[PDB]
RNA sequence: GAUGUUAGGAGGGCAAAUCCGCCGAAUUUAAGCAUAUAAUUAAGCGGAAGAAAAGAAAAUAACUAUGAUUCCUUUAGUAACGGCGAGUGAACAAGGACCAGCUCAAACGGUUAAUCCUUCGUUUGGUGCAAACCUUUCGACGGAAUUGUCGUUGAAUUAUUCCAUGAAUGCCUUUAAUUUGAGCAAAGUGAGCAGGAAUGCUUCCCCAUAGAGGGUGAAAGGCCCAUAGUUCUUUUUAAUUUAUUCAUUGGAAUUUUUCAUGUCGAGUCGUGUUCUUUGAGAUUGGAGCACUAAUACGUGUGAUACAUUUCACAUAAAGCUAAAUAUAUGUAGGAGACCGAUAGCAAACAAGUACCGUGAGGGAAAGAUGAAAUAGUACUCAGGAAUGAGCAAUUAAAUAGUACCUGAAAUCGUUAAGAUGGAACGGAUUAAGAGAGAAAACAAGUAAAGAGGGGAAUAUUCUCUUCUUUAUUAAAAGAAACAUCAGUGAUU
RNA sequence: UCUUAACCCACUCGUCUUGAAACACGGACCAAGGAGUCUAGCAAAUGUGCAAGUGUAUAUGAUUCUUUAAACAUUUUACGCAUAAUUAAUGUAAUAUGUCCAUUGUAGAUUUGUGCCCCACUUUGCAUACAAUACCGGUAAGCAAAUGCUUUAUUGAGUACGAG
RNA sequence: AUACUGACGUGCAAAUCGUUCAUUUCAAUCACGUUUAGGGGCGAAAGACUAAUCGAAAAGCCUAUUAGCUGGUUAUUUUCGA
RNA sequence: GAAAAAAUUUUUUUUUAGAAUCUUUUUAUGAGUAGAAAAUCGUGGGGUUUGUGUUGAAGCGAAAUACGUGAGUUUUCGUGGAACAUCUCCCUAGUGCAGAUCUUGGUGGAAGUAGCAACUAUUCAAAUGAGAACUUUGAAGACUGAAGUGGAGAAGGGUUUCUUGUCAACUGUGAUUGAACAAGAGUUAGCCGCUCCUAAGGGAUAGCUGAAAAGUGUUUAAAGGGGUCCCCGUCUCAAAAGGGAA
RNA sequence: UGCUAUCUAGCGAAACCACAGCCAAGGGAACGGGCUUGGCAAAAUCAGCGGGGAAAGAAGACCCUGUUGAGCUUUACUCUAG
RNA sequence: GGCCUAUCGAUCCUUUAUAUUUGCAAAAUGACGUAAAUUACUUACUACUGUGCAUAUAGAGGUGUCUGAAAAGUUACCACA
RNA sequence: AGCACAGUCUUAACGAUGGAUGUCUUGGUUCCUACAGCGAUGAAGGCCGCAGCAAAAUGCGAUACGCAAUGAAAAUUGCAGUGACUGAAUCAUCAGAAUGCUGAAUGUAAACUACACCAAUUCCCUGGGAAUAGUGGUACUCCUACAGAAA
């Protein structure tokens, strides 16, 4: 509040009768009146510094870094030990990155994508979803931050007809449409190794986004994907070789 | 000020703080934006709401090679499209009263412009199954199944958008057909030496004109 | 932010960090830029020599773009042509390549660099320089002045 | 969840539970149906009223069935006749029931009521 | 021009966050101070609106030019201004949001003002339950105005092409959006355990296009309201669908050919001067005063005073106009990496209150029993009474009894232990007391009989295991002590 | 562990001040609250992405709509800053063109060879330092029939295979 | 309101109380109503007074004015250190 | 890549390191205000991870053969009864107090002390009541001493009045008293005042200035009275002690 | 002599307060209640009193200082109502 | 320049010197110069082009509290840090 | 039924005292979205009333914690009291009716319930009968119309 701290009128009897030199509150039979009156070290003194709408808040995210990115945790979702390390259970999955067919999309309902879950063997990871259901400590709790739960799957859809609607109330699972990927749903809390689901028909389509074919209006514009600076990372392979 | 520190120029002297304002509104004004827009359209008919400038040029030494959107077409080149004023306003093409169409090429490029416009239009009829050839060099008005058939199809509003220009420009020239000769430099300090020989001789030439 | 500045580092030190015999008041010179030549002498002569004064005649309305100049070195004009067409200008001894500098940015052609020794070019511009004009005779180029 | 026209908060859904008006104050005495009684009238739960006959399914009471005294509005507490209590001086009133904690057996049948269910069936 | 309680009307005042006018400072900065600075800011007095004002060229350019306004990005911390010190500081172009035009006025129309208004009336429609609104042409009777209302936007004249027009019959179909209030709205109040009582724990079920939220006797997708989803009914505004004949009157746009080439706002511009102001500089805008113009081949502009001449561009001294844009006040939503009762609005509350001040004014302190008081202290005894106690008594719980959650420290009381010759405490090092402890601070394995648990073989045979219990052999571990070395001293 | 003892040692803490145990100043006591921050612009540092470019500005677009107030996209000469300096200023402006090679030195990182590997010669020779030449803008001086010239002086934050 | 520089001097009182003393028919005293307002008033002049306020009243604001000056300026270890 | 012990070659018991800000090893070094750096530890919130909850957590007091150089951390018992963590990683901040004649709140020592000293004085008996130096009644003694602690009225206060109860707190002692608290009751006007009249005064109209706000007030007026259509005329509030019927 | 003080019953504060509270000498910021060395030093109190606590108080009214002021004056500078 | 060691002064401003160097913002002011042409807005070619102001370079005019405020008294009425 | 030393200081235990801490939270907070003027046809502000038992902020205005109407719709309840088995008891909506005295405040006034002047006024009945001292109007400026006066 601008005028918050400050309001009050203030006065200053106390020097030339022994009473500290900040200023004091006017007036007689009210009890504010001789008490100290604002400052911060003050009853009804605010901040120091008063909070503005000045406050540098954002930031300017740069279009490469924001690309390079998502490419690169993309890339590090397919890392099948990043994905455990990153506390996926992912004991009972039959492929690296988790790739399903077009017939995904279509499906209907939570308990057909609860099915196909436990199909792909993620039950246990559903049983941690279900169990990571815990209230949140502290003062969010007065603000409506009532629970905190953890995060599971990322299917990255590109048909509309079952998936978005099927997928959506998944405790813990994420939907992303493949040209509008989010690095914010791809790496929760800056870490990297989401487990992510994909289509047929979003894998297909994510390898022509980023080149393949040269589609003029699905093509991102001109864009060229980053290269390792080190060719190969097998350091102890270079140490072993013969040369070496 | 002290060390190697650069001396200021901020204006924070005067009371700035209740002469401040901060943009939270951004993203949610451009939406309400598209919203209105996208909301009058419909109300049209989902008709054309786009207004059709002329090509123009870019003024002074630094961007006389460039050419962008106009205010308005103006009698001259509506004389040669063939269109009223009236017919001006009550289609999409813009409108105005005081920019001269200036030299040929910048005045025939415009009415090929509105040609290519005036053939593009389709109209649909005043009254609705009352047809009419009518007014102002606006289409006669169009049948019902052509016309049903047309509102099917999107509207093409690519002419609305600034054209592109020629992508090489890096041609071949055979040896023989070029020549050494010139001073260019010389040509340039001469040419301003010789100014003021010439602005004398015009004023005179102006004069005797004016006689 | 917060949790990694100096005050955090000095935290229960008193004047801590601003000198304890000093005991740290503001500008105490004076404000801002005001002590130059007064006070501050010594920083402004050593530090921003040319600052005092008033140097030449005044153009009231300056208006930028009437005097506007894009330029080019002749050593950075080759680097307009794509690297396969020049090859082709390289092969073919028989003809040479236009360059519209102007359609490209460009106004003045100025005479830094190095021109490729017997291989015509023609140049397209609105000024040149001496240099660059010599340049382009030398080579056997041609110089189009154009608006 | 989606709709942006009414609030998420904790704060305004407390003060609405707080000041209600009778419609929703009845709202709030609903009661679960009988499990036959629901297929009959295709409806889950109904507006308690005077005479109607409940049976307790928590707290120190439950497994109790009998018909209700008086409905409190103000307090949310239904009374129910074989939930007595003594009190200090040794009155007996009957303990209030929020009407969270029965199930409803016979429900009341007179014109309101007969209107309700043939706007629920 | 007076006068009227004549008949009909209007204004006044309030509210102010944003808006528009006036009028209009200083603290402050320069480390002093005077010009500059704060700042054309605050206060003052006025006017408006849901936005306002501004706006259709007396404009910018010098290009291959642009072409009403507003706003943003920018130019630009730049040209420029400045005790050229401190300091101040634009505009045009370009990229965009968004874009909308126009009319008085002269001029033109006299075998007729073709105008305008009040009062009296009168009928072709349409709603609504009803109030009542809404369309609708036609006559009077009064006035007003020629000191100029209405029409016209050079003038006729040709061809083309539209619009108003009136009557009969035909016809109001279907949807799509859009937006209100409305409704309906999935599965368990299933075992068992401990519990004051589950929404807990298990364990057997499930539902989710609803696992947002709230309430519900402890954490609830299945207890309730709600939510997601839908069924309508509401707002308007699109598409679709249907018109056909018969009828006058009038207007408009182009297009020919002739003919008319007329016109364009004065104590205003301008200049001088003064004071102010700005970017304005030998004067940018304002204002006072003095002198005071030209008529469209004029005169106003083209940022250094001037003369003399170009050329480009504009048309002052009359007027209006939507949109984008702004909004800290009122009301309504929705929010949060906000505060959590000394904080957050002065105010979580019977607070802009109490209370204080002659008055203008100044202005607080101030939330929580329990699940349930429709569980709020019954009863008895001793008391003048307050109160107290109880074999008596609610509650899961009363050192939970309404000055009721938790109940820190300071402070002070009771008991016990210690100390005590002008301080008090401390450090370092032991001591005696007073407490506490077995987790390294001893005891593996073996046999006996209790309690559990597992694995294998083809629901139960085989077999592997850990704790209690009786006693029964190891052992290791530390502390001592001496000897033995190696390092380092001292001794004779 | 607590507790007194006892031997030896033990001056009110903070504070400004050259200097406080002070006859210097503040402090009866306890609890809670209580002071280098935020914005603007700039700099160096270090990380990161790209590089002679860079940022994507206002804004548009979308099969983007609890969380979405972000995220995603942008149908080849917009603008900021950097790609050139100089200068009151019309202005002018970077090897010099016989060569796709590509300024001169001296140290100097790196490389060939000889007599695994340090080596001792040679061999090749970046950054960088110290110099040097060139050459461009300014200014002189000398000339000047204007494609202004001229060895020589001087001067700029210059330039001599771009770093932002 | 002269003196006792009386009592009082954490008062009976932010100027009281006791005793002494001046005044008492006029330039007298008292009431009520009324006038003159802040760089202003008013002043038998003392810069007096103008509501426990005066060599410039009270209220609110510019304002969080400014202060080279006074005071204060908050957990730990390690390193270099004037 | 095998060392030892216990058994009776074979059984049993212990161990068996490869994480670059990392592990092993060696030597040197170790002062410190103002000041600079690094490593830490804690608080509020956020994302993330994987847990803790009413077979009682947090919180709080007292501790612990506890761990850390240290800030601290960890834990026990007691109280307590609802939400609590993250050291896995990383962001963010109203983020760490002994002190400011700090702010605010509570509280002590000073201390059962200073003190309850203006104003000549009370006694006896009785009654009431739980209880009487200071309530009531009586008897005495006294005092105020008509410039009265007596009557009346103005200002100002405002039910303080009065009766009937009454004693949580108040009535700076006591208290049954009360100007405290509770329930009621009560102020009656042709003639008494106000109310009316004008004054010192104030506010306006008429004007005129001033951007307005205001500054002025018959002063460049076509204006309330009396008359058989005529003759006169600025208004208005202002005295609870002047004038003023009874 | 009165009224107090005094003692009881009753009610019942405040200023002040680093920690405190015997000296002497020494050194020391050059005059110590605490420090070093000496003298010494044995509970608890009641009534007083003024040697000390460089006693209490009020951010030295004195003096000096500030590129803080304010008041006043002139033939100080710059204005200005008249 | 004075036998040596002394004999002196920023920015802004004013002023006079100096220039085949410049500017006053769409243009011009020698000079219609020199040629041709002749219906005319002809066509070439020319180092030397009005008043006034601004510059640029070089001095001088001064600051002696001399690395540069345009600045007298007074307070026993006084206040504050 | 005995025995303690006192006082002062310290320690532990247990209490008083105190209101910190912890936990909440129908409140604040900032932002975004959205609509956004009232008044002589008497606003805002202010008084004075009005509850069965009723003081208060709240609510309402002499019909006064509501009247009517609509949509919900069976209770109400501290006591008394009022209803149901759906214009009743309860809510919400709220368009009809009602809205004291004031206040720009406007008949002259104002520390006044003081004071003018012109209309006397209202109801009931179907073209008449009854009641009541009651109720309105009458400010200043402007405008249009009319009037009778003044060129």
């Amino acid at each position: 509040k601008l005028g918050a701290g400050y309001e009050t009128s203030a006065e200053s009897w106390g020097t030339g009768r022994a009473v500290a030199r900040i200023p004091r509150v006017p007036g007689g039979g009210t009890h504010r009146a001789g008490q100290g009156a604002f400052g911060n070290m003050c009853r009804g003194g605010g901040m120091f510094n008063p909070t503005k709408i000045w406050r540098r808040w954002g930031r300017k995210v740069n279009l490469k870094e924001k690309r390079y990115a998502v490419c690169s945790s993309i890339a590090a979702s397919g890392v099948t030990s990043l994905v455990l390390a990153r506390g996926h259970r992912i004991s009972h999955l039959k492929e690296v990155p988790l790739v399903v067919s077009n017939d995904i999309e279509s499906l209907s309902k939570t308990k057909e994508a609860v099915n196909f879950l436990v199909s792909l063997g993620l039950k246990d990871e559903v049983n941690r979803l279900v169990k990571s259901k815990k209230i949140r400590a502290g003062k969010g709790k007065m603000r409506n931050r009532k629970y905190k739960i953890r995060n599971g799957p990322l299917i990255i859809y590109e048909n509309d007809n079952g998936v978005k609607k099927a997928f959506r109330n998944i405790p813990g699972v994420d939907l992303c449409k493949v040209t509008k990927l989010n690095l914010l749903k791809l790496a929760p809390g800056g870490s990297i190794g989401r487990l992510c689901i994909w289509s047929e028909s979003a894998f297909k389509k994510l390898d022509v986004i980023y080149g393949k074919i040269h589609e003029k209006k699905v093509t991102k514009k001109n864009y060229i994907l980053p290269k390792s600076i080190v060719h190969n990372p097998d350091i102890y392979r270079i140490i072993h070789s013969d040369k070496v | 000020v002290a060390h190697n520190n650069v001396l200021p120029n901020v204006h924070l002297h005067k009371w700035w703080q209740h002469r401040v304002r901060v943009n939270f509104s951004k993203n949610i004004k451009k939406k309400k934006r598209r919203l209105l827009r996208e909301k009058r359209r419909k109300a049209n008919g989902g008709t054309p709401i786009e207004k059709l400038h002329p090509i123009v040029h870019c003024p002074t030494q630094r961007y006389n090679f460039r050419t962008r959107l106009g205010k308005g077409f103006t009698f001259e080149e509506l004389k040669g499209a063939g269109l009223t004023p009236r017919a001006a306003q009550t289609i999409g093409i813009c409108y105005d009263k005081r920019r001269k169409n200036r030299s040929e090429e910048s005045l025939t490029k415009n009415v090929e412009r509105l040609l290519k416009y005036k053939n593009s239009l389709v109209m649909i009829p005043l009254k609705k199954n009352k047809a009419k050839k009518g007014i102002g060099g606006i289409p006669a008005d169009a049948d019902k199944n052509t016309i049903k058939e047309f509102r099917n199809k999107k509207p093409l509003l690519s002419i609305f958008k600034k054209e592109k220009n020629t992508k090489p420009f890096y041609e071949t020239i055979e040896v023989s057909k070029i020549d050494k000769e010139f001073l260019a430099y010389k040509t340039l300090r001469r040419a301003k030496l010789a100014e003021r020989r010439k602005n004398c001789r015009q004023q005179k030439k102006d004069i005797k004109f004016k006689s | 932010a917060t949790r990694f500045k100096k005050n955090r580092k000095k935290r229960g030190h008193v004047s801590a960090g601003h000198g304890r015999v000093g005991k740290h008041r503001k500008h105490p010179g004076g404000r801002g830029k005001a002590g130059g030549l007064h006070h501050m002498r010594i920083n402004f002569d050593k530090y921003h020599p040319g600052y005092f004064g008033k140097v030449g005649m005044r153009h009231l309305n300056l208006l930028k773009n009437r005097t506007y100049c894009p330029t080019i070195n002749v050593d950075k004009l080759w680097g307009l042509l794509p690297e396969e067409k020049k090859k082709e200008f390289s092969e073919n001894k028989d003809i040479a390549p236009v360059i519209d500098v102007t359609r490209k940015g460009y106004f003045k052609v100025l005479g830094n660099g190095k021109l490729k020794h017997n291989q015509p070019i023609v140049v397209k511009a609105r000024y040149f320089s001496s240099v660059a004009e010599k340049k382009i005779k030398a080579v056997g180029g041609q110089c189009i002045l154009v608006a | 969840k989606f709709n942006k026209q009414k609030s998420s908060s904790r704060r305004k859904m407390r003060k609405a539970h707080f000041t209600a008006p009778a419609g929703l104050r009845r709202k709030i005495m609903s009661s679960k149906l009988s499990k036959e009684l629901r297929l009959k009238y295709k409806t889950r739960s109904l507006p308690v009223r005077k005479d109607d006959e409940v049976l307790i399914c928590r707290g120190h009471n439950h497994g109790r069935e009998g018909k209700v005294v008086k409905i409190n509005r103000k307090r949310y507490k239904i009374y129910v006749e074989r939930v007595t209590r003594e009190k200090v001086n040794g009155e007996s009133t009957f303990i209030g029931i929020h009407p969270s904690n029965v199930v409803l057996t016979k429900l009341k049948v007179d014109k309101n009521r007969k209107k309700i269910l043939d706007r629920k069936a």
